[PDB]
RNA sequence: GUGAGAAAGAUUUGC
RNA sequence: AAAUUUUACUCAC
């Protein structure tokens, strides 16, 4: 059905592939395709252009930003039991804690600065050295990323030490601020569609556009070429310690340590690649393994191939192909004008995971295509009545509701069957304020949220210290005793005002609300 | 023994960063595993019964948008809205009025949205989300 | 202050052990050569080859469940639990689990399955084999069909599992008219009775589709549909437009969704002036990519789509 | 069902 | 038995 569109369809409907496979399999064909790159045999992983044009920064303040270094997303901690190496899997909220435990510091700028002001490798930092941790940060565990549109074989990714993530948090800072110097396409604040619309200015003064994708992108990507874009950008030894963990980097497959002294482990230094593409030459628009440039007569496209070889940047001979009146990057396809093709393009389906997370994704989906012009809106209308009836038809049972208020809607076991136009303009019950997607959360988000909060690897004992003073700075120290004064005043507070539990507070309601 | 000591092992002082990441509770995912967590222990169910008798008769009733104005389609362009963020003062009188102070501290930072539209107006002004095609006007 | 650029007293060392360390090698210059998209010849040499690499199955064994059986609600439950019964699972706490001991660690067979007519019931068999799988062991119940979800758990004596795990897997099993090896009767009632092996993740997958959705907004901007056969030729005297619907409940039962790099790949050819040569054919043999016989239907069945939107509006 | 331990448990699965 | 190294763990309460 997607081959019978009138326009442009990449059959983004349905959701990506997914399994219960092993990421062993996956893990053992990367490591085996960056082997072969290394030998020389496949593709180019030496780079010969000239990065001299590229802005030094080595004297920059070294800024780190604690936010972040703290996530609920997995990473690997590296213990010894007796004498043998074990890799955890933790969050890497919870490793950096470890490491700023084991290392005896106050916060990961300050690990950063112990360590490289240093007198030799083996000099201690708290209960470790930098010997120690340049050995535990070359340590990687192996998964599988699913439900990635057209890849109906599961790549693998990989988690990384802290200490790692420590020191690839300042190098792609780095690499992000040079990049957004060097064009103005890569500035922060852009958006696809926004890139999109820049390359296509740049390239209309040229006859053909050729959209390319390189192959093996991250298996081609050595740490000399990582270790070359540092130096031309001036990141000190932050860039070699990088280097020499990525040189040595090994990845735990099963039961078993495996070496990789190729490539870069999936994407853990994106920016810094786009760099070398980018600081060689001005004729490509690149974002990491995607890529579109212009030309006129065979010899540029002869000199286009060369810039690409030269910055290991390896062609992608199966899906790169030559247009003269289309424009495709970012996943997103414009006519030479600038104008968004004809067609759903992009356009991705809501899948059913919750009775009113779904209707708000859907809202927001629906936004987005009318918006963009994809579709007039009362198609988007009659689509969104759809997707209510579905909804109703999939949750309306007893399991999910025990209600029948006329206010509710059909899928909780209520009546209302909201038109798309009025619950975009908030004339609808407030009920239905947390189904607009500017709205508060839906109560399945929630609901999740918490139980995500309770898993094994996010599940603590500590006192929960949220629901805290505006003016307070996050980069505050705290002592136990610091928490509990702050929970018993914040309880006291709101016992006094009648609230058993903090107000949730939205930016739009109260704007709207304000006179 | 104190779960500090614990979690923190070797400190005795840590950022309030950290502290508030070791508790994280408002992150959601949408995942596979969507329908059978909201069915097990009817942890939907109740949510929905505890929110329609706890938390539903304190959200303030929203006005709705009514100025809207004629537009055409057009060349796809980038429409730039920028929200700025509570006064201090306003964060400190929603703080001591019982609101979350996550919440107010994340509304603190004056933050701009970029959206692709495809329509325009005789006066070139922006417009709310999605509905752009009809007209409503951020004004 | 420190600075980004500082350079530490063991950076000396450090460098030196990089350059001991292995470096890689230049490797070999490409030669690239840019032809025309393939045409329409190429996508039915890629169709044929698949068919006589593969072959068909005599039926559409769980696509065939997406039309209604001719048995009733008491009917279905009752043929369900029979066949439960006959092929020996286990009955505990009110519920059908099926036992295993060894595997014989070799893939199953894989065929093409014909389409059927069409797909009435798209929409209650998703539903179905979510719920199902959310909660298995008993008969559930649509208003035009049943299913059956039976955990597949290891057989280990007196200790051996009682109750399914986040890991375990499911054997849905479903029916469908009678007329094929899988036939099944008891008390005068008759049905095929078609089983599909899920692991959890692959049945939330299928489940969480939306076959309505989807369908609507496919069908808001495209192209007359022409009537294909039972194996996906053009047939304009005896095909049908509804065993279109029948594809798209092919791409939501596969959870390998090959059907969508296939269709990626259809957009790219769409939009090329000039490709590789001998590469960019090369993106539309996905067979090495998949294992199994949904996933070998639905991309079949991709290819049988490009095939004919290259044949009856060609761009 | 809850807690802990297996390179490990479902927010799994990283940039 | 099947979309076949997956459908498997232990302890305590
Ligand atoms: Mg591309
Ligand atoms: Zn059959």
């Amino acid at each position: 059905m997607w081959a019978f569109q009138e326009g442009v369809c990449k059959g983004n409907l349905l959701s990506g592939p997914t399994s219960m496979k092993a990421p062993d399999s996956a893990a053992r064909e990367s490591i085996d395709r960056a082997s072969e790159i290394m030998t020389g045999k496949s593709y180019n992983a030496v780079h010969t252009g000239d990065l001299s044009k590229l802005p030094n920064q080595g004297e920059s303040p070294l800024r780190i930003v604690d936010s972040d270094l703290y996530s609920e997303r997995s990473c690997c901690w590296v213990i010894e039991k007796e004498g043998r190496v074990v890799c955890k899997s933790t969050t890497l909220t919870r490793g950096m804690t470890s490491l700023l435990n084991t290392t005896k510091c106050s916060s990961p700028s300050e690990l950063i600065c112990k360590v490289l002001t240093v007198e030799s490798l083996s000099e201690k930092i708290g209960d470790t050295s930098v010997e120690e941790l340049l050995s535990h940060g070359r340590y990687f565990k192996c998964a599988l990323r699913d439900q990635e549109r057209g890849k109906p074989k599961s790549r693998a990714i990989f988690l990384s030490h802290p200490f790692f993530r420590l020191l690839s948090s300042v190098v792609e800072t780095h690499a992000r601020s040079v990049l957004s110097k060097v064009s103005a396409v890569y500035t922060a604040t852009a958006s696809a569609e926004q890139r999109a619309m820049m390359a296509a200015q740049v390239v209309e003064s040229r006859k053909h556009v050729l959209n390319g994708d390189c192959t093996k992108y991250n298996e081609a990507i050595d740490a000399d070429t990582l270790l070359k874009v540092w130096d031309a950008i001036g990141m000190g030894s932050i860039g070699v310690m990088l280097a020499y963990m990525v040189r040595r980097k090994c990845v735990l497959i099963k039961d078993t340590l495996v070496e990789c002294p190729g490539g870069m482990l999936m994407g853990m230094f994106n920016a810094t690649a786009t760099l070398a593409l980018q600081g060689t030459t001005d004729r490509f628009l690149s974002f990491s393994d995607d890529f579109i440039t212009s030309f006129n007569s065979p010899a540029e496209l002869r000199e286009i191939e060369d810039l690409l070889f030269a910055s290991c940047h390896n062609l992608s001979l199966k899906k790169s192909y030559i247009s003269v009146a289309s424009l495709e990057i970012n996943s997103c396809t414009l006519t030479r004008d600038g104008d968004l093709a004809t067609g759903l393009g992009c356009t991705a389906g809501v899948p059913f995971r919750g009775p009113l997370v779904t209707l708000k994704q859907t809202a927001a989906m629906l936004s987005g295509a009318v918006d963009s012009g994809v579709m007039p809106f009362h198609s988007a209308e009659r689509l969104f009545q759809i997707k209510q009836q579905e909804c109703a038809y999939r949750y309306n049972n007893p399991t999910y509701t025990t209600r029948n208020e006329d206010f509710l809607p059909t899928c909780l076991g209520g009546k209302t069957v909201i038109s798309f136009q009025s619950l975009l303009t908030w004339d609808c019950h407030p009920f239905w304020y947390q189904v607009h997607p500017d709205g508060p959360d839906t109560i399945d988000q929630k609901v999740l949220s918490v139980l995500a909060s309770k898993t094994r690897r996010r599940r603590t004992r500590l006192e929960a210290l949220s629901d805290l003073d505006p003016l307070v700075p996050h980069r505050l120290l705290v002592s136990e005793s610091d928490v509990s004064k702050i929970r018993a005043a914040r309880q006291a507070h709101l016992k006094s005002l009648g609230l058993e539990q903090p107000t949730n507070f939205n930016y739009a309601i109260y704007k709207a609300v304000q006179p | 023994m104190s779960q500090f000591g614990k979690s923190f092992k070797g400190r005795t002082e840590v950022t309030i960063t950290e502290y508030r990441s070791h508790t994280v509770k408002d992150v959601h995912r949408s995942l596979l595993t969507a329908d059978k967590s909201l069915r097990k222990s009817f942890c939907f169910r109740n949510a929905l019964n505890q929110f329609l008798d706890k938390d539903l008769p304190l959200l303030p009733i929203r006005p709705k948008l009514e100025s809207r104005v004629a537009v055409k389609k057009s060349k796809l362009r980038s429409q730039l809205s920028f929200r700025p963020g509570l006064t201090q003062e306003e964060a400190i009188d929603l703080y001591n009025k019982g609101y979350d102070g996550d919440s107010v501290s994340g509304a603190l930072q004056d933050r701009v949205v970029n959206e692709p539209v495809a329509y325009s107006s005789a006066d070139n002004d922006k417009f709310h989300r999605g509905l752009a095609a009809l007209g409503y006007t951020l004004a | 202050v420190v600075k980004v650029g500082h350079k530490a007293s063991y950076d000396a060392e450090l460098r030196e052990r990089l350059l001991e360390l292995p470096h890689p090698k230049s490797g070999p210059k490409p030669r690239i050569e840019w032809v025309a998209p393939p045409r329409l010849a190429d996508i039915s040499k890629e169709t044929a080859e698949l068919k006589r690499q593969y072959g068909f199955f005599e039926c559409s064994k769980f696509l065939a469940c997406g039309e209604e059986c001719g048995l009733d609600q008491e009917a279905r439950e009752l043929i369900l639990n029979e066949y439960a019964r006959d092929r020996e699972f286990e009955f505990r706490n009110g519920g059908w689990i099926q036992r295993y001991t060894v595997a014989s660690h070799k893939p199953a067979t894989q065929k093409i399955l014909p389409l059927p007519a069409s797909a009435p019931l798209a929409r209650e068999l998703l539903m179905l084999i979510a719920r199902s799988t959310t909660q298995a062991g008993k008969v559930l119940h649509s208003d035009n069909t049943s299913i059956l979800a039976v955990p597949v758990m290891r057989d280990s004596g007196k200790h051996s599992k009682r109750r399914p795990t986040a890991s375990t897997h499911h054997l849905v099993v479903g029916l469908s008219k009678p007329g094929c090896e899988h036939d099944f009767e008891f008390d005068g009632y008759r049905a095929a009775v078609h089983v599909m092996h899920l692991d959890p993740k692959q049945s939330a997958n299928i489940g969480e589709q939306d076959f309505v959705s989807t369908r609507e907004i496919y069908k808001l901007d495209m192209l007359e549909l022409p009537p294909i056969s039972r194996k996906g030729d053009l047939d304009r005297a005896s095909g049908l437009e509804t065993r279109w619907d029948v594809i798209l409940l092919l791409e939501c039962l596969d959870s390998t969704r090959v059907s969508q790099a296939v269709a990626q790949h259809f957009n790219r050819h769409r939009l090329a002036l000039s490709v590789c040569k001998d590469e960019f054919r090369k993106g539309y043999q996905l067979a090495s990519e998949i294992r199994g016989t949904i996933p070998l239907s639905s991309l079949y069945y991709s290819l049988c789509a490009v095939r004919l939107r290259m044949t009856v509006h060609p761009f």
